[PDB]
Formats: C-alpha cells, structure tokens, sequence
RNA sequence: CGGGGAAUCAGGGUUCGAUUCCGGAGAGGGAGCCUGAGAAACGGCUACCACAUCCAAGGAAGGCAGCAGGCGCGCAAAUUACCCACUCCCGACCCGGGGAGGUAGUGACGAAAAAUAACAAUACAGGACUCUUUCGAGGCCCUGUAAUUGGAAUGAGUCCACUUUAAAUCCUUUAACGAGGAUCCAUUGGAGGGCAAGUCUGGUGCCAGCAGCCGCGGUAAUUCCAGCUCCAAUAGCGUAUAUUAAAGUUGCUGCAGUUAAAAAGCUCGUAGUUGGAUCU
C-alpha cells in the first residue's frame, strides 16, 4: 500500500482561494520570488539606514 | 526548546559476574538452540522476563480483591497469553513466576519460521528472514525477534515476489540462465 | 649509568604474521563456538583438558 | 547504647554528620583540601610542558629504572611527574613538548614500584602513545 | 539559582539536578531615568568605572550570558546553510514579519533495530534404531577438517524514476548492475591467581619491561618482547576521573568500644531525651 491525503474542490477558483500556493506552485498555478531570505534582509537594513523617498532607490 | 522527544529506555542488563563458566555455558546454550548473534539478545529476553516477574510480584502483594491488582493481573495475564507463552487452563497471576526464558525464545519469528518447515535450519531461518523472503499475514517482516502473536501464527508465508513464493527468480538464477 | 630505553623491543627478532583464513563474525562464530563445547562432545575420565592445552 | 526515642531525630543525624566527618573518603571528598592540592583540579586529564626526563628507581624487592617525566602543567603552573609506559616510548618525548597526562589508576595514589608517581603520559604532540607505540601514526615536532 | 525531576538501590539509603517544563535573576560593573497599561528595559536613553572602534585631532559611535561565526580558555562541545510550508506569536492585518520554531550540515553523548554469509552432494568422525553370542551389517541424525565440489538467495554499494519536502536530502517503493574465500578480509583487550583462556616456541637476562593487588624478570620467564594458538565482549572495546552498589567499612532498619581503633579520674547538675500501676 501507499497511503496519502486527497482534497477535489468545487472549482478552481476555490481551488486557488484554499489550497496552499506550493501545492498550487505544483500544478504551474503559482510563481515563487526568487529572491533569498538574506537578500532581503540586507535590503531591509540598507533601507533602514535611509530616508523618505531615497529608500526606494537602494537596492 | 525543540520538538523533540527524549524518552528511551535499555533492553538489557550486563551480568554481575563477568567471567563464570556455569552461566558462560548456560547461555551460549541458548544461542546454540535459537542461532542468536551474541550474548546481548539473550540478556535482552532475560530482562523482558525479569521485567514480567517484577510486576507481577509487586501485583501479589495487595489484597486479592484489590481493584488495582484485578484489573493489571488480568492485563498481563492476557498479554501473556495472546503471545502464546501461558495457556488458558493455568492463566493464573501465581503461574507467572513459574515462566523460563525459553518460553519466549520459542515465540521469536526465527524459530516459528524454524519449527514450520518454511526453513531446513535455525540459521537458515534467521538468513530467510533477513533475505526478506517471510511475510506473516500480508506484511513482509525482516525482523528476526518478532514475537509472534498466538493469532498470527497461522499463516505465515513466503511473501510472494520472493524467489521461493510466487515468481521473479533472483540474480543468480537470472545471471546463469543467460549464459547461452 | 643503565637506563636504556626500547633495549628488548629493538633486539627481538622481527618474525612476520603468516596469512591465514579469516575467522566468521557474528552469528556463524557463535555457532561454531556451540558446535565445539556443546555437540560433539568427547567423553573423558576426569576432563582434565583445556581448549588451549598443548602438550 | 544509641538513643532510640520518638524525639531523636536531631540527635541522630547531628551526630551522623559529626561522626561522618571521621570518615577518610569522606573527608577527602568534602574538606576541600585535597581538591587544591590535587595538581590536576578536578579534572580527569591535563596537559603540560615536557621540562624533563628522570630515571625514577624502583622499589626495593625490584630493581629497574622507570622512564618518568617532570612536566609543568598549563593552566597553574605546578609541577608532576608522569610514568611513560611501554619500551622505547621515552625517545618518542623531547624536551618542551606538549604533552597530555592522566592519573595513573588508584585516584592519586602511588601505584607499584615506582615511588610518589600519580600520572602517566597518554599524548605526546597531540597523537597518543599508543598510535605511536604501534606504528600507526608519525609525531610533528 | 530553587523545584518538576535523574542515576543507583532488596528494605532503609547515597548522590546528582548549569541543561529545553514552572518560578527567579541578569545583559561588561554599578547607578539614575524617559516613554508606556506594563520596564528601573539595555537588539531604549543618560552618567561614572573598565575595555574598545573611526578619525582630517575638532569630533563621532559602542555592548553576541540571541542565531551562526571568531579569539582566548581549556581534558572538554557543531554550519558565518535553507524556509516561514508545520507550531505559534505580533501588527492597521485572511495578504506583511519572525536566526522564535521548522528543515538539512557536523555528531560512536546516549538509546532502539540489525549484516559480515546459508544450504546440498561426497571423504573421514561420532552418537542412536534393527538384525547378530560377539565381531560386525545397514536407510537415522549430527559435527567440523574440507589445501572437495555445486549452483541458488541476497544486502552493502553503483544508480534511472516515483514518493518525501517550502525546495530538497534521508527512509520507504522500485528498473539495471552488483559474492567464492589471495574478498564486499571485525575489532578492542587479555591467556599465573582474583578472572575465562598455553607450564608452546624464539629473544632478553633484576636489563628492557609487565604488573589496579599479590607478584613476574638475576639463563628451562605459564606474567616482559614477538610468532602460533586460545579466551571475553563484539560494531564495539580499552583507559583516566566524579559518583552509586558492593560498605552491617557511618550502621534508623543495622556496626563497634576486656585483650584488636575506642568508656571521660570522679561526682553534682541545666537544656535535651526517656519516664511505674490506675478510670466501661
């Protein structure tokens, strides 16, 4: 035997309102970033170190 | 903190006495009559039993129509009985001090696969079910101290895509007929 | 005065191991270690006789 | 004899204590002055500097020299000397080495033949005697 | 740091508890505050004390007993990895964030399971059943030596794929390959006694050394150094140290005090301990 878990919804537009996005991400409904955790974090302190409207410049 | 449990026990205790030829003999004894690997498995049974006989000396100590000493007799009185080392007739809370260590080693799945014919020899059954050739009911089981339940016994097989179940000859077999 | 060290180690005659067949491991030495106390058993008188007696 | 009534607990148990204090392990585990006396300071292993080699004569029904060593420990400074134990195992030490010892077996007791030796050497440069003893390892210097 | 608890243990006990749960304390050391419902908060501020960074020499900025990591210290302890999918928490919030936590890496701390081969035929060898006065004669099993043969079953590994998962890895499931002893070769200690197993052979000659203890070695060494053989445990086994049982050698259970260690020179006496019957 192999024994797993099954879900059949309604529709699809419940389908992608409830299931998670990896289980989406594996049927091609869904795109991760592709950034890093770390990545981002440097940004965010970069970022934190400036003001106003010169944040989004940084990066 | 972390997600983990800690919770683990030992399945043996080391004799007292490390080198007297009396128990030296006694066990190798059994390993000789139930083809085991070393003297640890032997310890093991030994201190399942002593376990066994522990609990039920410290159960014969109340009184005969305590409820606690009624109701865990009669537990072990019938987890003893279902792996087939007491009978129904003397399934009495007395009896139990009067059980050996080759009660238990007649249970483990090497010697039943022994006694069954499935195998020529103790050593040989240990191999099979090493090999993955023995299945009990429907499961294929590798594990040679499986204890076998007094329910269970009566069907073991030889697990159907071995080689000396239904079908699929092994390398060997495959290796010498494709010579010519 | 004295004091040598390594004097009898380096003075012994260097006399190399002869290639034998291996021993079984695990389960088929127990078995042959039961089959050579247990199973063929020679009677003796008095069992004066060790494993290793030599002579 | 002992007293035996309801009401003498105190009395037992200060007089336990009083006359546990007559005990030797005990006053060797618990008085405190033979933990700082001890070089090693409650530790299994310490590791020193090799300062020399010393021939230390048996005792008298036997007569050899053991292959012993003066080392300074690291961490205080003190001095003790450490039984090197298998032939030959002398000439794999030198002067200033760095050096691991253990105690010797009976927990800072002098042991056999050889007199005031409570150590022996387990590594010498970081590989142990043993390995070096039977040729597995080679010793950096 | 204290508990929950842990090791050991007949019964009584001894020892451990920094350590993931509950409580406390503190963020280099002291001290004083602001904000706030809540802090005398330190991934907030202000000082002094001790350290220490950038300087253009005027000034400016610090606090890993968080996660990784480094130095130092030592007998003594892991990656500057991936994710917020699970568990939950915070926010204006179904949406964002979380080195909390999860997942991998290192990991013989410790615990559980468990390989290193099994079988068949022959040649010797035993022990049994039948027939024989016996010798013997057989078809009944067993055992290793097999410098004897034989094919069968395999997991280790190699490695498509599926499954697993946030994405992986591992485990499981599976194609294909993968086993005859010079291999896919099991170690660690020991062999006088305690304590299981050699008065074997060679070398050394109170030397080198072994030896927890008793002892061995000074020319037949059962103890050293080796070879062979044997013994114990076995994927494990030594050694050092702390501790527990052995220890009725701390004795409440349960020890002693003539001669072995031990009762005060003697009496009085307070606290302490103990205290005669007797009431339906």
């Amino acid at each position: 035997k192999t024994t797993g878990f099954g879900m059949i919804y309604d529709s699809l537009d419940y389908a992608k309102k409830n299931e998670p996005k990896h289980r989406l991400a594996r049927h091609g409904l869904y795109e991760k970033k592709k950034t890093s955790r770390k990545q981002r974090k440097e940004r965010k302190n970069r970022m934190k170190k400036v003001r106003g409207t010169a944040k989004a410049n940084v990066g | 903190p972390v997600a983990r449990s800690w919770v683990c026990r030992k399945t043996y205790v080391t004799p007292r006495r490390p080198f007297e030829k009396s128990r030296l003999d006694q066990e190798l004894k059994l390993i000789g009559e139930y083809g085991l690997r070393n003297k640890r498995e032997v310890w093991r049974v030994k201190f399942t039993l002593a376990k066994i006989r522990k609990a039920a000396r410290e159960l014969l100590t109340l009184d005969e129509k305590d409820p606690r000493r009624l109701f865990e007799g009669n537990a072990l009185l019938r987890r003893l009985v279902r792996i087939g080392v007491l009978d129904e007739g003397k399934m009495k809370l007395d009896y139990i001090l009067g059980l050996k260590i080759e009660d238990f080693l007649e249970r483990r799945l090497q010697t039943q696969v022994f006694k069954l014919g499935l195998a020529k020899s103790i050593h040989h059954a240990r191999v099979l079910i090493r090999q993955r050739h023995i299945r009990v009911r429907k499961q294929v089981v590798n594990i040679p101290s499986f204890i076998v339940r007094l329910d269970s016994q009566k069907h073991i097989d030889f697990s159907l895509r071995s080689p000396y179940g239904g079908g699929r000859p092994g390398r060997v077999k495959r290796k010498n007929a494709k010579k010519g | 005065s004295l004091a040598r060290a390594g004097k009898v180690r380096g003075q012994t005659p260097k006399v190399a191991k002869q290639e034998k067949k291996k021993k079984k491991t695990g389960r088929a030495k127990r078995r042959m270690q039961y089959n050579r106390r247990f199973v063929n058993v020679v009677p003796t008188f008095g069992k004066k006789k060790g494993p290793n007696a030599n002579s | 004899g002992k007293c035996r009534g309801l009401r003498t607990a105190r009395k037992l148990r200060s007089h336990r204590r009083d006359q546990k204090w007559h005990d030797k392990q005990y006053k060797k585990a618990h008085l405190g002055t033979a933990l700082k006396a001890n070089p090693f300071g409650g530790a299994s292993h310490a590791k020193g500097i090799v300062l020399e080699k010393v021939g230390v004569e048996a005792k008298q029904p036997n007569s050899a020299i053991r292959k012993c060593v003066r080392v300074q420990l690291i961490k205080n400074g003190k001095k003790i000397t450490a039984f090197v134990p298998n032939d030959g195992c002398l000439n794999f030490i030198e002067e200033n080495d760095e050096v691991l010892v253990a105690g010797f077996g009976r927990k800072g007791h002098a042991v056999g033949d050889i007199p005031g030796v409570r150590f022996k050497v387990v590594k010498v440069a970081n590989v142990s005697l043993l390995a070096l003893y039977k040729g597995k390892k080679e010793r950096p210097r």
